[PDB]
């Protein structure tokens, strides 16, 4: 649901928005915006007017904050890309699930016309540490599992997939993956 | 510091700009000149009429202080030690830390502040929460410095005797000021629905803004358009016609206001004082903004 | 994970590559980012230098840890210049006042007594004939506010979602908004519920 | 003595002919931005101040290379100068180059510069110790074109591959505090360029006045405000007094310099203030550490990010902290009474007052040396001969020379 | 036991389902001074606090000397219960309201 989504478009009728969206518009290499920080939700929701957009803030939290009051007036459109919670050179894998949540959002970028994974994302907001933090190329060429109702699949093959996804194998399934 | 000539002793009251040099006739003084410390030289462009010295510490050095301290001293017969206190203190020269021992040296029933006011004038008390909160650092503070400094191991003397040289408790100095016959009265701005609200509300701080800089000025401008009174408080030194200037560009005539007097109504006046921060009165039908409302730096 | 450019060494790509090709970047606080992206390569080769290091791994054979970089963070310029290389505008959002760059006409939602100040002058705006909403995070407290501001002399309705506020009643409404904006452009205030409690 | 004494004459009058016979090109009058500039100090200036500002000017206006000192210890309006003299400098078409021993120094002077000459087209960068390449290559160290006008920094833009386009002044606070391998290149740039140098080291008055036609000499003493003094115990090394007076500063948001001189044991006295206080953050600094994390450990202190610092008295005497405000000297016994004034000097220089604690052991008595010495500092005419040895390292640097075979 | 106090002791079992749970990310393996370091900073950065476990109450002063050893800018005490009731209330309240960085 988009609540919020008249009253930010009600604040977007200002000329200085305006302004912003008319300056984006042309696409200028450089652009410095300047103002209070109860207006990123209103920068972001004009610069989304023309397209997709990635937003970057200092710290997780604010990421959390950002991405939360955004989906107040897109809804599934704003998707948050996380951080790990631990250091690329650290003796120590990073959560299951924010890796989820990262290589769920690679793919929806990938295909944004693809109902199962979401709607078309306009705004993802993330990290610093996410923005600075390299990747592998080939993160979303890994297939994941569909299964849905009627599909022809083989049990041992799904099997065989899973556990290629690194998911750890239970008598009785307690955590995720 | 006091020096003695022949005829003419230099002193310099704790509370003075200069000190001053006194030149005697007979037993009575005939010239009083102010010097200067760095050429000793009289200074003839100021001149004296009286002096008041007041004392250098809040006690006086009499002979009971000396015996009392000399029977002390013979409880504890180098410089940081305390019987080299007690040691001068028999002698009568006062020493650095002596103000921890009146209640041994001067033992009297100890009076607070609210004593000294003339009869019947109140107190009032700015942010209670705060004064309370400060109040428990320093009772804290304070007795953390007596159990350190009055420790027997400090000593190589009663520390309850010298409570009663401390602080005392927030409701205590209520309570004595009001047995005395001072009102307690509290200025807050956290709500009461119990307290009485002033008509006053604070002004508009520009955070270092422009936008919110013009707004302001076009605040005044409307409020002077109105007839209503405005005006722009500034502490600062030679930053007052900048501010005219500013309000020039803002398109809001101002002047420079003589000091002393009130603004007009219509006209912006720009006043030179001390005001940390702006105040908005409906009812006096007036607002003044200050030169920390509209840079954010402090003076 | 942190054997990757040694199990799969491979050339390393950024975020920036797999957003649409169009799509610019808006830093927040640029100062504070680049304040954090010197502390996260900081902690980050600290970690680096500290959990593969000659006294931690086995001995007769030491680990490329030149190579392990591959992986670690890259900077902040290095980062700003491969997103505008590659069709990202590097865009830029601040608290601090810049003259070089372009201020918007927004203020920020005073609320820190500093409530019926702020009641008062919800009525006083309202008054006024302009646009006026509050936002509140549960449907409960708005229905609190509706009667907490109509206690004062301010009428005071609910919005339906996705509606703009009616030029002359205030209304609280259910959304996520943190804080809120006051722009005169528009004669819109906004007023969040985490900067009117004192939560 | 006398032929001792010659050397250092000729080579001050031969610097001083070279000089006024070499060429320079001159600064115009003051630029109306300038004036208003002056509007924005936001104290009142000293007469002192006034008239070296007037000083600085004349010579700059002329077209004589300049070489003039400021003399006068911390606090007062020489930095002030120094904004100044570089907004008339940037305002005549010249750039400014500030030259400091410290990136502490580099970065505080940065700080008062960014602030004064904002409101104005003044491009202030500066290059130091921590700044990465990004900054430093392209933005400071790739000065050709004359974008960044007023610089600030350490003995870094003095290595091979540094260019100005058209500088016109140099400014050097704390000359004294370079090394051998840079002193000569101040020391070679000052027919070529109006300097102007900075230092708090005082000089005899017989020396101001002797060398008045040799080395243009501008010294102030008039204070803003009164400086009021340190409240001074001294005593025995208690733990619970040190503990007290350091959490009577954190309370008050301040920090507090721990002087403990023996760098073999300071790491030891460090894990014993950290026991008496242990909501303080604790680091320790001395000279034996090398220069890297000496550099970032105090700049962590100014930056607010450690509450005591653990130094020796010659890191502690080259750090200027106005938030400061408590000195604590382990071993007081074992300074010179000049060391201790140096030490206290540093502390309650501004509008809050400091305390300083001299303590002594409590395991072993005074020997006969220092009784009288502390008791000398617990007053507020014995200190008059510490205060000449202060003197007498300001003469070293204004001569050139130590000679301490001859001032013996 | 729920069930038999039913008429006695009512009760309203109120837990975190573990598909809410974000678990805690656990490390196994050998002590590493610059291991143990590393990952305190990275606590402390982010403006944290932390636990130190010694039961020894004998040598814990040691033991908070050994992580000042470690991160020597991280303010630490120690608390116990051989210690006097309202210093360990203190020292205690005083971790809470953030005024120390390690317990």
């Amino acid at each position: 649901q988009t609540p919020i989504a008249g009253l930010v478009e009600l604040a977007l009728s200002d000329p200085s928005l305006q302004d912003v969206i008319r300056r984006a518009a042309d696409r200028p290499a450089d652009l410095a915006l300047v103002g209070p920080a109860s207006a990123r939700v209103l920068v972001a929701a004009a610069l989304a007017q023309n397209g997709p957009l990635l937003v970057v803030a200092a710290t997780g939290r604010e990421a959390d904050e950002l991405t939360a009051e955004l989906r107040g007036v897109f809804g599934d459109s704003v998707a948050l890309f996380p951080s790990w919670e631990t250091l690329p050179h650290e003796r120590l894998s990073p959560g299951v699930e924010t890796v989820g949540a990262r290589l769920m959002l690679l793919r929806r970028l990938a295909r944004p016309d693809d109902e199962t994974l979401g709607a078309p994302l306009r705004v993802v907001v993330t990290t610093t540490r996410s923005l600075l933090q390299p990747m592998a190329p080939d993160l979303v060429d890994i297939e994941p599992v569909t299964l849905s109702v009627g599909a022809e699949m083989e049990f041992e093959d799904v099997v065989a997939r899973l556990v290629d996804l690194s998911y750890t194998r239970v008598d009785m399934v307690g955590k995720r993956g | 510091e006091f020096a003695v000539r022949g005829g003419i002793l230099d002193v310099f009251p704790p509370t003075a700009e200069h000190p001053v040099r006194v030149e005697f006739w007979g037993d009575e003084i005939s010239e009083m000149r102010a010097f200067a410390i760095a050429d000793q030289r009289s200074i003839p462009e100021v001149p004296v009429q009286t002096v008041v010295a007041v004392p250098c510490r809040e006690l006086l050095m009499t002979d009971d202080v000396r015996e009392r301290a000399a029977a002390l001293a013979a409880e504890h017969p180098v410089p940081g030690t305390v019987p080299d206190m007690l040691a001068k203190l028999a002698e009568g020269i006062p020493v650095d830390g002596m103000e921890a021992l009146l209640p041994l040296l001067h033992p009297i029933e100890p009076t607070t502040l609210t004593r000294h006011l003339p009869e019947g004038a109140p107190v009032l008390v700015c942010d209670p929460e705060k004064v309370r909160t400060r109040a428990a650092d320093l009772i804290k503070t304070g007795r953390e410095f007596l159990e350190a400094s009055w420790s027997t191991a400090a000593v190589g003397i009663d520390l309850e005797a010298l409570g009663a040289s401390g602080f005392v408790t927030f409701e205590e100095a209520r309570e004595a000021a009001r047995e005395g016959g001072h009102p307690w009265w509290t200025l807050s701005q956290l709500s009461d629905e119990s307290a009485v609200e002033l008509d006053i509300r604070s002004a508009p701080s520009a955070r270092g803004s422009q936008h919110n800089l013009e707004e302001i000025f076009a605040m005044l401008r409307a409020h002077v358009a109105t007839g209503g009174y405005a005006a722009v408080v500034t502490p600062g030194i030679g930053t007052a016609h900048r501010v005219v200037e500013q309000l020039g560009e803002a398109d809001t005539a101002a002047t420079i206001l003589e000091p002393g007097t009130a603004p007009k109504a219509g006209v912006v006046g720009v006043l030179k004082g001390p005001l940390c921060s702006g105040v908005v009165l409906p009812g006096a039908n007036l607002v003044i903004i200050t030169e920390t409302d509209l840079t954010g730096n402090r003076v | 994970e942190a054997l990757l450019p040694l199990l799969h060494p491979i050339e390393p790509t950024t975020l920036t590559r797999h957003l649409p090709e169009g799509a610019p970047v808006l830093v927040c606080d640029p100062e504070k980012v680049r304040t954090r992206a010197a502390d996260l390569i900081k902690t980050g080769r600290e970690f680096l230098e500290a959990s593969w290091s000659t006294a931690a791994v086995g001995g007769d054979a030491p680990i490329d840890l030149e190579a392990l970089g591959a992986s670690g963070f890259v900077t902040f310029e290095e980062a700003r210049e491969a997103a505008r290389e590659g069709g990202h505008p590097w865009w830029t959002l601040s608290q601090l006042s810049d003259e070089s760059a372009v201020e918007l006409d927004i203020r920020s939602a005073p609320s820190a007594h500093n409530l019926e100040e702020i009641f008062a002058m919800l009525r006083a705006h309202v008054a006024t004939g302009g646009y006026a909403a509050v936002v509140t995070p549960g449907i409960g407290t708005a229905h609190r506010v509706v009667e907490q501001l109509g206690e004062a002399d301010t009428a005071a309705t609910i919005l339906e979602p996705g509606t703009a506020p009616k030029a002359g009643v205030v209304g609280v409404l259910k959304g996520p908004l943190c804080s809120g904006v006051v722009l005169p452009g528009a004669n819109l205030v906004i007023i969040t519920e985490t900067d009117l409690t004192g939560n | 003595a006398r032929r001792a004494v010659r050397e250092i004459a000729s080579e001050l009058v031969a610097l001083y002919a070279k000089r006024q016979s070499a060429p320079g090109h001159a600064f115009g009058p003051d630029t109306p931005w300038q004036a208003e500039m002056e509007d924005a100090f936001g104290f009142t200036e000293t007469i002192d101040q006034l008239t070296a500002i007037q000083e600085v000017k004349s010579d700059m206006e002329k077209p004589v290379p300049m070489d003039r000192v400021i003399c006068g210890d911390v606090g007062y309006g020489k930095t002030e100068i120094a904004v100044r003299a570089a907004f008339k400098a940037v305002q005549d078409g010249k750039q400014v180059a500030v030259l400091v021993p410290t990136t502490l120094l580099a970065d505080q002077h940065l700080q008062t510069f960014t602030n004064r000459m904002a409101g104005f087209p003044v491009t202030v960068k500066g290059l130091s110790r921590f700044t990465d390449p990004a900054e430093s290559r392209a933005v400071i160290e790739g000065l050709k074109d004359g974008s960044v006008d007023v610089v600030i920094g350490t003995h870094r833009l003095l290595q091979t591959g540094v260019t100005w386009k058209d500088l016109g002044l140099i400014i050097v606070d704390e000359e004294q505090r370079f090394g051998v391998e840079h002193k000569e290149h101040i020391k070679s740039m000052r027919t070529h360029v109006d300097v102007l140098t900075m230092s708090a080291t005082p000089i005899p008055r017989t020396l101001e006045m002797s060398l008045a036609g040799i080395r243009e000499m501008s010294t102030i003493l008039t204070p803003p405000e009164e400086r009021y003094p340190v409240l001074t115990y001294v005593g025995p090394h208690d733990d619970k007094q040190v503990a007290a007076a350091l959490r009577r500063e954190l309370l008050r948001d301040g920090q507090a310099f721990y002087i403990h001189n023996r760098v073999r044991t300071i790491d030891e006295a460090a894990a014993r203030v950290r026991q008496l206080v242990p909501e303080a953050r604790v680091v320790v600094a001395h000279g034996q550490m090398n220069e890297e994390t000496l550099e970032k450990t105090v700049e962590g202190f100014w930056n607010r990010e450690y509450d005591i610092l653990v130094c020796t008295t010659i890191v502690e005497t080259g750090l200027d902290i106005s938030n400061a405000n408590t000195l604590i000297v382990e071993r007081a016994d074992t300074f010179g009474l000049s060391q201790l004034h140096q030490l206290r000097g540093r502390v309650g220089r501004s509008r809050e007052r400091g305390y300083a604690y001299f303590l002594y052991p409590p395991n072993k008595p005074l020997t006969e040396t220092a009784y009288d010495r502390l008791a000398t500092i617990a007053q507020n005419a014995g200190m008059a001969v510490a205060m000449k040895d202060l003197e007498i390292r300001g003469a070293g640097n204004v001569l050139g020379a130590e000679q301490s075979g001859h001032v013996a």
